[PDB]
């Protein structure tokens, strides 16, 4: 009974990387999304200035923000600027999250190599089309 | 004092069928008052002393009535609880009156 | 030298015809739909007091993520499994399949027994569907 | 789970110890599988599970992802010394001895496929000898 | 459906899909190219499903 | 795979208790090939597979990249007590003791290559020696 392979979450992945600036000059992302369960470990993260599960009390209201670390054996992407690539997001709970900052223990050992991620939850903003 | 073993056997024998509907309070005479007629009502099986109806009985009230009590009568045709009403009901015009619940029990 | 006493309560309540159509309301239970299959884990095991009366509330969620009329749908079933099978009610206003328990059909359950609550659909097309397969306990 | 009263395969639970749905061990697929097979008999299906479940743990290995850290090498020492002192040293049987039974021994000395003993005990009062 | 044979997300195993019985349900494969574009399906003139032993 | 009333080669992994789908470790493709050998029978393909399983298990050893660790050493000590009880000590047929069936005693007087005693069992009552 691996650890690794504890939680079960769903991963949109633009599978269709365009991601192409219209002629306008927005930004249109790509139109293709695909959502394909993966498993993996989501623990809090635990490092100073990182805050997790914490309510900000701002002049405007409260908002609440969290990371989490993200243990798995899948290669999971994040947004790049040379291949063009779009992040990754995870799912927890309904919320939708982000792959911020990757690590890549991939070919290290045999049967430990394992990639970490971690994930924060996206804040809330009104969506508009372009 | 009773037991719920003993009062569950004492109102297995109630079976009460028919209710009718008065103004003033029977007590004394059952038949004095009969604004209602008398309209079919189930009970259930007893359980800790305590037995309710099924469903709601739609009572035809009468024009020009001013229901305020309430009285059982079983298949026996012979009263055996009487109880208010906890608002005198006015029928101006010709109603249909509607019970919820019935409940007669032991427990004190 | 010994003698026990006892004594006797009765109780009335009445809300005078209206026109209406009652106020019926006892329930908690409202369950999930999804159109698509649903952290798999194990399915909790919903928990109806034995007797009394609850209302089971679908909720139908479209097949992408997304809460749906109750359209199209003409025959909703209840079939919990080898007890009865009864049809629900298509509840245009609060946008819900229900279903409320009764005394009769208590009467062909057990206190206890771990019974499955299948939940089938049927549109104008004639196609009967499967939308809720949980498991109900009547303690 | 949860229903031993009317659940054939939620009794045989019971008698293989794997009543606990967070770390469940055995899966219901193969409980099933094992159901079937004792001719649909709680007894004999647990028997099977227990050896099955015996060699589960036994694989089972310590895992640390992250915050987490379950050590597994401290379970099967402790699961098989239960097992041999309530299972497998519970004698189900008659023990056989020797010559007691005047009845065993007749029919004993019917099956043609034996030895011509020379003399055995009881033959030297009886007159008509072997 | 990706045609181009490589998987969205490798070194993920797939999962047995589980349609319940008795219930109509409708299959839904989405094509996507050689560079994992969304195909128009106008690509097909037909297509047929394989349940191996049954159909 | 989930299937055991169904698939025989699932069936195999039953009987060599690889039933985890999240620490595999007899490929299927080897399995396939003892299930092959093995003349489609099961219960003679799970004793090649289980002796295979335990070679695999003991190459194993710890493993710590950053983050995630995994103690492999004490597997065979726990694998082995169970493969020796359940598996080994567990005999597959019926003992010999000598000079207990006539039948026998018959039929191995028909072997011509062995030797000859001088004296023998009831060479003291018979009358045809």
């Amino acid at each position: 009974m691996r650890l690794l392979n504890r939680h079960s979450f769903v991963v949109k992945r633009k599978v269709s990387e365009d991601g192409h600036y219209n002629e306008d000059g927005d930004w249109v992302a790509s139109q293709d999304v695909v959502s394909i369960n993966c498993k993996g470990n989501i623990q809090p993260y635990i490092k100073g200035s990182v805050k997790n599960g914490t309510q900000i009390v701002l002049p405007e209201g409260i908002r609440l923000t969290d990371t989490r670390i993200l243990f798995t054996v899948a290669e999971l992407r994040t947004s790049d600027d040379v291949d063009w690539t779009e992040a990754d997001i995870v799912m927890i709970k309904g919320h939708e999250y982000e792959v911020f900052m990757t690590m890549d223990w991939s070919e290290q050992l045999a049967h430990t190599s394992h990639y970490e991620y971690i994930i924060i939850r996206r804040d809330k903003m009104n969506a508009v089309r372009n | 004092t009773l037991t719920i073993d003993g009062k569950n056997k004492i109102l297995a024998t109630l079976t009460p069928t028919t209710i009718v509907l008065h103004n003033v309070d029977p007590t004394a005479d059952p038949t004095a008052n009969k604004v209602t007629q008398p309209v079919a009502i189930f009970f259930s099986e007893p359980n800790n002393g305590l037995i309710a109806s099924e469903d709601t009985v739609n009572i035809t009230v009468p024009a020009s009535a001013t229901v305020s009590h309430f009285s059982l009568w079983d298949d026996n045709s012979k009263c055996v609880a009487t109880g208010a009403l906890s608002s005198p009901q006015f029928f101006a015009e010709e109603g249909i009156y509607v019970i919820s619940s019935v409940s007669i029990d032991l427990n004190k | 030298e010994l003698t026990v006493e006892a004594g006797s309560r009765v109780s009335l309540s009445g809300y005078v015809s209206d026109g209406g159509t009652s106020d019926v309301f006892t329930i908690c239970r409202l369950l999930d739909a999804p159109m698509n299959g649903k952290s798999n884990n194990c399915n909790e095991i919903v928990k109806i007091p034995f007797d009394s009366s609850c209302l089971l509330g679908v909720k139908l969620y479209n097949c992408e993520n997304k809460r749906v009329n109750v359209n199209s749908v003409e025959a909703a079933f209840i079939t919990i499994d080898t007890a009865f099978q009864s049809p629900m009610t298509v509840n245009k206003e609060s946008n819900r399949l229900e279903y409320i328990f009764s005394q009769n059909d208590y009467k062909v359950l057990v206190k206890g027994k771990v019974y499955d609550m299948i939940v089938n659909v049927v549109d104008e097309s004639g196609n009967h569907s499967t939308i809720l397969k949980q498991k109900v306990r009547f303690n | 789970t949860g229903d031993p009263a009317n659940n054939p395969l939620d009794r045989v639970r019971i008698l293989c110890t794997d009543t606990d749905n967070n770390e469940i061990l055995i899966d219901q697929s193969v409980l099933e599988w094992f159901y079937q097979e004792s001719g649909k008999d709680e007894k004999k299906a647990a028997i099977k599970a227990l050896k099955y479940l015996l060699f589960q743990v036994a694989k089972m290995g310590d895992e640390k992802v992250g915050g987490v850290y379950l050590r597994n090498s401290s379970r099967f020492k402790s699961l098989k010394a239960v097992y041999d002192d309530l299972v497998k040293s519970s004698v189900s049987g008659l023990p056989y001895a020797g010559g007691i039974n005047q009845c065993d021994i007749d029919m004993r000395r019917q099956n043609p496929c034996s030895v011509k003993k020379y003399t055995e005990y009881g033959d030297a009062v009886r007159y008509y000898g072997r | 459906a990706p045609m181009n044979g490589k998987q969205f997300i490798s070194n993920n195993c797939n999962e047995i899909v589980k349609i319940p019985f008795d219930s109509s349900c409708l299959l839904g494969v989405k094509l996507y190219n050689c560079e994992n574009k969304r195909v128009n399906v106008n690509s097909v003139e037909a297509a047929f499903i394989t349940i191996d032993t049954a159909f």
